[PDB]
């Protein structure tokens, strides 16, 4: 969707593995700013936002 | 019969008892840090910050 109309996610009740999001090389920005990006598969949260 | 004749004591047991007690209680203020606890910023977060 446009930028104005930025489309809103809500993930929650699942198993996330951030490894295969941060190994590929797709990505040209990974900019991480609350938590260091290899921690990420190490913390439990709820109520994601994407 | 009359109690709160002994101030004196009670005021010095007091005095030292707030004292301990904010003490213990400065312990949970950010001071301007993303957190209270140490161990949430150690498992958090990269070292250089």
């Amino acid at each position: 969707a446009s930028v104005y109309a930025w489309n809103r996610k809500r993930i929650s009740n699942c198993v996330a593995d951030y490894s295969v999001l941060y190994n590929s090389a797709s990505f040209s920005t990974f900019k991480c700013y609350g938590v260091s990006p290899t921690k990420l598969n190490d913390l439990c949260f709820t109520n994601v936002y994407a | 019969s009359t109690a709160s004749a002994l101030g004196k004591l009670q005021n010095v047991v007091n005095q030292n008892a707030q004292a301990l007690n904010t003490l213990v209680k400065q312990l949970s203020s950010n001071f301007g840090a993303i957190s209270s606890v140490l161990n949430d910023i150690l498992s958090r977060l990269d070292p250089p910050e």
